[PDB]
RNA sequence: CCCUCGA
């Protein structure tokens, strides 16, 4: 509904969305825009997002 | 075949991606090592394992550490 | 070549027709109303 | 990968990067001293900004943005004056017309953002069209003039090479194209003139490598001699060593079609450098190649007057076919319409006969570089009919070209379908925009979530069709359709052997080799029967057209798919 | 009027006969009043030593093919316009190039006249089978630039002379880009490039010292008029 | 001299479909087909024509020429655009000797309701009194207008009002006539009222010595602020001694050289590419 | 406290001093141990000077002061009020935008050293370089017919009447059939010079000082190479053209921000190159971060560039301490 | 054999320069070379600044005087100027009208020279003034009007754009042809400031300079 | 917001 509310139609869908106690998941990129949240998309994907980067032993050693 | 690449040329991306499963990954592999190096300059973890440029940015190191293969990343 | 000003500089027309009727005021429409 | 950034707003923006810096130099006592010291524009801080702005890139952005090209990251290089330098090729991907265009600066601060910049929006590694996937910063208008005069071949230029006969010796051959340059400093050739020279370090074409050259090919320093102008040998100068070469007169789109095939074959990086030598050349020979426009350059038909007086006599008998009573009002202006029509396309090839091809006027045109000769038939030849507010053309036609000049009542008839268009463009901008704006938000949770989903399924594309004789006609939408796709099934080709194997890119040769080996239809991967939960994935979406490789999981490829359907948008009538 | 800083010139060696030069920096504009002049000084300003007619025997009338060698009329002289002397004569001065039998006519058969010296005899000329023979003059002579052929046709020519078009400089290739180099506050400093390729003869060194050293005499032509005259000192 | 369709009484820009905007034949010699805004404004702002009256009614007139037995007279009657599809009325290019006989038998001519037909000479009622007619002051102001697409003809006629006041103005060598008396008619030129000598002259007033023995003084404006920041400075043309005639232009204005209409330079032009910089 | 009549002022500095009354809370606690320890009783004040906004310069050509303290006439709660006129002179410059009549228009994209504009054989060099594309698919051909006028009425003319009036002549008037040098001309809409009459005249057009004539009969001239002393291959069309300085100027154009004022309602910063505002980052703009598929930049510059409160300040603290960028915050428009 | 420069002069401000012979294609290259050294590095003289009683800033006018503050500027720009002193130098101009105040009417300062005493300035009648200062120093090319905040100068002062190229109008051209050579016609002409002999002299200097960087 | 204007 939040994604939904920022297109068209913003009373129509506020109003059904409170008549329907509906709760929105937050999963969207238009969502995570809102609140500040790094898109599901590109970078913000969990695999590339949560890379830990470690230098190899042989680099290390010089 | 390529002239002498210039400032963001260096190092050259076809390499750098050759490095790399995706395009991103490289972004945050890249990304976390500067953060990695800029802290340790700051506090006086582990620093660069290249002989780095005069002012050179940290970005710029990790590529070329990511270029000469010196680190590994995981992609979880 | 705009003769019906005093002192004004001559500046030479190509035009081929006779103009009949001089401009009139351009602020008339302000002013008359 | 560069950009003109103000030496004023780059010390605004990098204010504090500045001021850190020059608080580490003895410059500054503390940091509030180094902010009033940058407010006030010591000339301490211009030589630390040069430090400061080093590889660290900007993002610049043109409005409107209509797909993802009007934003792109460049290296900023501290330049003079007020006004932001935009490079000439990327003009394209803005929209940029520098009329007084202006552009946004933006920049990155995190490591991420500053890495994201250089690697993804990076100017020189979008060169190619996310929607169709054709190059995109690529010569046009002056550079491609610059390249076209450079490579046209000109029939008894200056220099040219002449046959031995009894005793005169065979002349206009060359040992190098050095020399043939010290020849061209004197008088004596013309670079538009064909010559034989003896090429050591360029690749000869395909033909000629393989006939004049043994198993290894050709290697630089192999001697080879080729017919050709000096033109077309700097030209091939310009392209990758180890190219073979084209010996053409570049049009545009050969022009396009080279760096398309270098694309494909070649590093980004090569394609980037490369393009940026052909700009260097295209302006450099664009100067000289003396296109300018006069009112003596800008014919007019010979036998206008005579068939416009023709349709004439055709018109008068329509009216009097009205007047009679055997014709309605919209018959009478249907036929009328119909004899203007005629007699605008006679008038348009007239013109086009008396104008010879050296001519600026067409030259510009016919090379790709700017325009369309419907243009030059309104300037030289005439206007023709015009529209009425409602739309509905005037039965009696505008005879008079602009370079003739119009009556006052024919240009007075000229302004509705002037300004009706120039409305009609105001809302078709909007329109276009909000469609774009319902599509973004369709497609806009539509991501690549993993690399296959192994679905059989498939759409069947028509590759080509066989005519009654033997010959196969190829299919026009094999670009749009078979290009760029994922084979579902292996083609057997009516015959045992399977000629493309299923999971390929279908590319150029790959095409080929459906093509010759006689198969008209292939089932391919598509989105639409894609068996991946939540979006797509890679495989059944294939090709990503801006880096011509498999898709990467992430990209966000509804948003891509609006971008690329809504930003030409404004060119649909 | 006032002193500039002063400009440095640098060297970097590509390969033996080619180099990069760098003057910088100069005052914005002067890129250009140097580039064109030093390009072109470069080019025909410096005295070399070229081929300029040939007599081939066995060719008199129509130049085609030479029976017995492989390469025809105008691929020898292709090869022979390539071929790199220097002269001390100041006078045309002949040398006679003949050999028999099978095998590969190099430039290093040519017997050099007193005051002569082919630097590249390793260079390949014509190769012959065992029924022909290669009897081949040169006349070799000293000038500046590039000549055509039509201007080496004698008025009182033999018969058999082929003139050729004739390489006297011994530079072979000179391009030249203007940058901007920033100067304290002042980014649109010039800077200039050139890119100078020679034959074996000469190093690019020397011949930039040459090209420099007939420039400072020309220019010294319009100082000379009043020496009092003050300009740009730096 | 703008004609705003906007307002109270008027429509709303949100109401104000594409049939308001258009050009439509009433407007010939009236409103300016060409001077209009090419923003979101198109069509809702007009200049009047040269020639063009607002009568009693609030009906715009324009005057045109009896045409009596195939004849041009140089009667004048001020017709409104009711008056005007009642008759025909020839274009101002339409040929004629020095009699006033039609070179032609058939015209181009406007006559119902806006279209536009070869016609018949032999009945002819009016024509229009000069080119020019239909356009307003500053696409007058255009040389070679008839040879530009209406659409660069409007890009003109709006960039010539964006033009800055120079610290010394220039007329241009190539105008249309009309820059003089648009200078005039703005007013920010200083004329004099009534024929005298000038008594005294310096930068901050002119004074004008009448015949009658009665004179009048000038005040300079001086580097004075515009609305937009412009600079609007006033210099005399004149000397102490010389003998001027009423209407005739004593000081220069912000745009104005010698009376004219000096809007920027005359400039030395060539066309080339220039090594990409013109790109 | 006001700037005196005929100074130069440079953005920054003070046109005219004004102080405003301060709270006592809005000191800084350092800022209260000084005012005690040292005794200072004065009123605590902030300097609310007016100052040159950035990207301006002039001398002050101006005062106007109104007091209450006279019968000056202020608004309600006015005591004072100062006006100063700052007045600058333009040089044209790069970005700044020139049109001619014709509806041509550009920025200007270069201005060169006058040495290596190309330049006719007598030595002049020329004023402007209009690029060839541009010309023919506009429609607006008058540009040129002027610029072979403009030509002609710089140099003036003399028509051959020896033999008789030539027949391209023959409809000029008697004053036009020759004209001295700068000799000011009209060309009426609809009746103008016609193609043939301008065809004729630039066959007659007079010489320069030297008795060389500069432009042939199809309006060209051949045109020396100002950098490398060259002449240009053919001849190129010259001429003179009628400029306009248009009031698009890139010193009222150019901006560029840092960090500055925030808007108390929404939290993001102002806008406009007056409130040394920043630039609007819009839907469209962040569809193309999306596209690119730039998550850090997108949030970076929707949380900690424009909302984040905290995020703001600490991204600044860090930059200036030379230290990684902190993780963003929540947008305050979202909590709005 | 080696080349030759001869002087042919055609009036005092100007002058031809035949340079012959050179190498066929080295004349344009050559007389292009001194042409741009002749339009920039040439030294000369011109106005710094200025300082007019009773005006603090150039938008305003002097009681009496026909022409503001801002067009005496623009005529002031047309001043050729000659100045040996090498340091900034003060001239004075004090007239009551009525009358015409022209170049003529400067007193400069021993080692200075006006070439152009017809040159007018101003127009004043029975009521005008007019008592100016104007500074002169020596340089070359043009720099724009020095602000005062660079400097000390006080609020009086009115700063200026000083041209001070006193070359005004050079070209050439080649006759092309011993068996082939190139002859060299350069064109110059000068301000009555200096000579174009000179003119041409120092840019010899500048050239011969420049050009030993390449040695 | 509205007026008016730039791409
Ligand atoms: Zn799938």
């Amino acid at each position: 509904w939040l994604s939904a509310a920022s297109f068209q139609e913003t009373t129509r869908v506020l109003t059904d969305a409170a008549i329907n106690c509906r709760s929105d998941k937050l999963n969207g990129l238009k969502e995570n825009v809102i609140i500040g949240k790094l898109i599901p998309a590109g970078t913000g994907i969990n695999r590339y997002r949560n890379i830990a980067v470690q230098p190899t032993e042989e680099a290390r050693a010089a | 075949g390529y002239d002498t690449p210039l400032g963001i040329t260096n190092p050259p991306i076809d390499e750098l991606l050759d490095r790399v499963s995706s395009k991103y990954a490289l972004v945050i592999y890249a990304a976390k090592r500067a953060r990695q190096i800029n802290d340790y300059y700051n506090q006086l973890y582990v620093g660069p394992l290249v002989e780095p440029g005069l002012q050179e940015k940290p970005l710029s190191i990790a590529l070329r550490e990511i270029h000469a293969d010196l680190l590994e990343h995981t992609e979880g | 070549s705009n003769n019906s000003v005093p002192g004004a500089p001559n500046r030479v027309s190509f035009a081929k027709l006779r103009e009949p009727l001089e401009v009139p005021g351009l602020l008339d429409v302000q002013t008359d109303s | 990968h560069q950009c003109g950034l103000p030496k004023l707003m780059a010390l605004e923006l990098f204010k504090p990067f500045v001021m850190k810096r020059l608080v580490d130099l003895n410059h500054a006592q503390n940091i509030k001293s180094a902010k009033r010291m940058v407010e006030r524009q010591r000339p301490q801080v211009w030589d630390v900004l040069e430090e400061v702005i080093a590889e660290h890139p900007v993002l610049l952005n043109r409005a409107p943005t209509l797909h993802r090209l009007g934003i792109q990251a460049f290296e900023p290089m501290l330049v003079e004056g007020k006004a932001i330098q935009l490079h000439p090729l990327v003009c394209e991907a803005f929209n940029a017309d520098f009329d007084g265009d202006q552009m946004a600066v933006h920049l990155p601060l995190s490591a991420e953002a500053q890495a994201e910049a250089r690697i993804l929006m990076l100017s020189s590694n979008n060169i190619l069209s996310p929607a169709s996937g054709r190059p995109l910063a690529m010569p046009r208008l002056d550079m491609v003039t610059g390249l076209y005069y450079l490579t046209t071949e000109v029939p008894g230029d200056t220099g040219e090479y002449q046959p031995a006969s009894g005793d005169h010796p065979e002349t206009g051959v060359y040992s190098s194209p050095a020399e043939a340059i010290m020849a061209a400093d004197r008088g004596v050739l013309s670079v538009r003139a064909k010559i034989k020279v003896r090429l050591t370090q360029l690749r000869p074409p395909v033909e000629i490598e393989a006939e004049l050259f043994g198993h290894s090919g050709w290697q630089p320093g192999d001697a080879w001699m080729a017919e050709t102008t000096l033109g077309r040998v700097m030209f091939n100068e310009l392209l990758p060593l180890g190219y073979p070469f084209v010996n053409k007169q570049m049009h545009k789109k050969v022009q396009a079609a080279i760096i398309n095939d270098l694309a494909e074959r070649y590093p980004m990086i090569v394609v980037a450098q490369t393009v940026d030598k052909l700009k260097d050349a295209g302006f450099y020979w664009a100067t000289r190649s003396g296109v300018t426009v006069s009112m003596a350059d800008v014919l007019v038909p010979p036998r206008k007057k005579e068939i416009l007086d023709h349709y004439e006599e055709r018109a008068d008998k329509v009216e009097k076919q009205f007047q009679r009573g055997a014709l309605n009002h919209d018959e009478r202006n249907e036929a009328l319409v119909e004899i203007w029509k005629e007699a605008t396309d006679e008038v348009g090839q007239a013109l086009r006969e008396h104008y010879p091809d050296d001519n600026p006027i067409i030259t510009i045109v016919d090379s790709g570089a700017t325009g369309n000769f419907t243009q030059t038939r309104t300037l030289a030849g005439m206007k023709g009919l015009v529209t009425n507010p409602k739309g509905e053309f005037i039965p009696r036609p505008v005879k008079s070209s602009f370079r003739e000049g119009l009556t006052v009542l024919e240009y007075f008839i000229n302004t509705h379908g002037a300004r009706k268009g120039l409305a009609d463009t105001a809302l078709r901008t909007a329109d276009s925009g909000y469609l774009t704006r319902r599509l973004v938000d369709v497609s806009q949770d539509v991501i690549v979530r993993e690399h296959d989903c192994q679905t059989e399924r498939g759409i069947v594309v028509e590759l080509a069709e066989r005519a009654p004789d033997g010959t196969l006609i190829r299919d026009p939408y094999i670009e749009t359709s078979a290009y760029a796709r994922t084979l579902g099934t292996d083609a057997v080709d009516e015959a045992g052997n399977v000629i493309v194997e299923r999971g390929q890119d279908l590319g150029d040769p790959e095409i080929d080799a459906l093509l010759a080996a006689g198969i008209t239809q292939v089932k391919v991967r598509s989105v639409l029967t894609c068996a991946t939960s939540t979006g797509v994935c890679a495989t059944c979406y294939g090709r990503s057209m801006a880096t011509g490789k498999l898709v990467d999981i992430g990209e966000a490829v509804g948003i891509v798919a609006a971008q690329s359907i809504g930003e030409p948008g404004t060119q649909l009538t | 009027m006032l002193i500039s800083q002063r400009p440095t010139l640098s060297e970097d060696v590509l390969t033996d006969n080619r180099s990069q030069f760098v003057i910088e920096p100069l005052e914005p504009g002067f890129g250009y009043t140097l580039g064109n002049s030093l390009r072109r000084t470069l080019l025909s300003s410096i005295p070399g030593a070229a081929v300029t007619s040939i007599r081939i025997d066995g060719v008199l009338h129509e130049f085609t093919t030479v029976p017995g060698v492989k390469e025809d009329v105008t691929e020898i002289i292709l090869n022979l316009k390539s071929l790199v002397v220097s002269s001390e004569e100041d006078e045309p001065v002949t040398m006679y190039l003949r050999k028999q039998g099978p095998g590969e006519v190099t430039a290093g058969d040519i017997v050099p006249p007193a005051g002569v010296t082919v630097h590249n005899p390793g260079m390949h000329i014509a190769t012959l089978n065992d029924k022909g023979k290669l009897e081949v003059e040169l006349v070799v002579e000293r000038g500046r630039g590039y000549v055509p052929a039509v201007q080496n046709r004698a008025s009182g020519a033999e018969i058999g002379r082929i003139p050729v078009d004739s390489i006297y400089s011994p530079v072979l290739k000179v391009t030249y880009k203007v940058d901007a180099t920033r100067v304290e506050q002042r980014t649109d400093f010039d800077k200039l490039i050139l890119d100078v390729e020679t034959k074996n003869s000469i190093s690019p060194r020397d011949a930039l010292a040459s090209a420099g050293k007939t420039l400072v005499e020309l220019f010294g032509l319009a100082r000379e008029l009043n020496v009092e005259a003050e300009g740009i000192e730096i | 001299r703008r004609l705003s369709a906007l307002g109270p009484g008027g429509l709303s820009r949100e109401r104000a479909g594409l049939e308001v905007r258009d050009v439509h034949p009433s407007h010939y010699g009236r409103m300016c087909p060409i001077e209009t805004p090419e923003g979101p404004n198109i069509g809702l702002i007009g200049s009047l024509s040269v020639y063009a009256r607002v009568n009693p009614f609030g009906f715009i007139e324009t005057p045109y020429r009896k045409v009596v037995d195939g004849v041009v007279s140089d009667e004048i009657v001020y017709l409104t655009a009711d008056e005007e599809d009642r008759h025909v009325v020839a274009q101002a290019n339409s040929p004629i000797d020095a009699d006033g006989r039609f070179v032609e038998p058939r015209v181009l001519v406007r006559r119902k309701a806006g279209e536009v037909e070869y016609v018949p000479s032999s009945e002819v009622d009016y024509m229009d009194v000069s080119p020019r007619q239909m356009v307003s002051v500053a696409t007058a102001m255009i040389p070679f207008l008839e040879h530009d697409d209406a659409n660069r003809a409007l890009m003109g006629a709006n960039m010539q009002r964006q033009a800055v006041p120079l610290v010394r103005s220039e007329a241009p060598l190539v105008g249309t006539g009309m820059e003089l008396r648009a200078a005039i008619d703005a007013g920010d030129v200083v004329v004099a009222e009534e024929s005298g000598v000038i008594e005294e002259v310096s930068a901050d007033y002119i004074t004008v010595m009448h015949d009658n023995g009665t004179r009048r003084t000038y005040r300079m404006r001086k580097f004075a602020r515009s609305n937009h920041g412009t600079c609007a400075n006033q210099c005399p043309i004149v000397d102490a001694g010389d003998r001027v005639e009423a209407g005739q232009v004593i000081a220069d204005g912000p745009c104005t050289d010698d009376g004219e209409m000096a809007l920027g330079k005359n400039l030395l032009v060539a066309i080339m590419p220039w090594e990409g910089h013109n790109y | 406290g006001i700037v005196r009549i005929g100074a130069e002022v440079r953005d920054g500095d003070i046109l005219v001093g004004k102080v405003t009354p301060k709270g006592e809370t809005e000191l800084t606690p350092e800022e209260r141990l000084l005012r005690a320890i040292f005794g200072e009783k004065a009123r605590e004040v902030r300097d609310t000077s007016l100052k040159v906004p950035h990207g301006e310069s002039g001398k002050v050509i101006g005062i106007r002061v109104f007091s209450r303290e006279d019968e000056d006439e202020l608004p309600a709660g006015v005591n004072e009020l100062v006006r100063v006129y700052v007045a600058q002179k333009r040089k044209i410059s790069d970005g700044d935008k020139l049109a001619g009549r014709h509806g041509n228009k550009g920025v200007i994209g270069k201005i060169l050293p006058v040495e290596d504009m190309p330049f006719l054989a007598d030595g002049t060099p020329v004023d402007i370089i209009l690029n060839t594309h541009g010309v023919p698919r506009r429609m607006n051909i008058g540009q040129i017919l002027e610029t072979h006028l403009g030509w002609c009425a710089h140099s003036g003319w003399k028509v051959d009447a020896a033999k008789g009036v030539p027949d391209w002549a023959a409809r000029l008037p008697d004053e036009l059939l020759e004209a001295q040098p700068n000799a000011i001309v009209s060309t009426p809409v609809f009746d103008g010079a016609q193609e043939a009459e301008l065809q004729g005249l630039l066959s007659c057009t007079l010489p320069n000082r030297d008795g060389d004539v500069l432009v042939d009969a199809d309006g060209k001239a051949m045109l020396f190479d100002g950098r490398s002393g060259e002449p240009f291959p053919y001849p190129v069309t010259v001429g003179y053209m009628y400029i306009m300085k248009l009031h698009h100027l890139v010193d009222d154009k150019i901006h560029a921000r840092s960090t500055g004022p925030y808007s108390m309602i929404t939290q993001q910063p102002l806008g406009g190159k007056a409130q040394f505002g920043g630039q609007r980052f819009g839907e469209m703009e962040c569809w193309a971060m999306q596209a690119y598929g730039a998550a850090y930049t997108l949030q970076e510059l929707l949380t900690i560039k424009s909302d984040d409160t905290v995020g703001r300040v600490k991204v600044y603290e860090a930059i200036v301490k030379g230290e990684n960028i902190p993780e963003p915050g929540i947008p305050e428009s979202f909590k709005v």
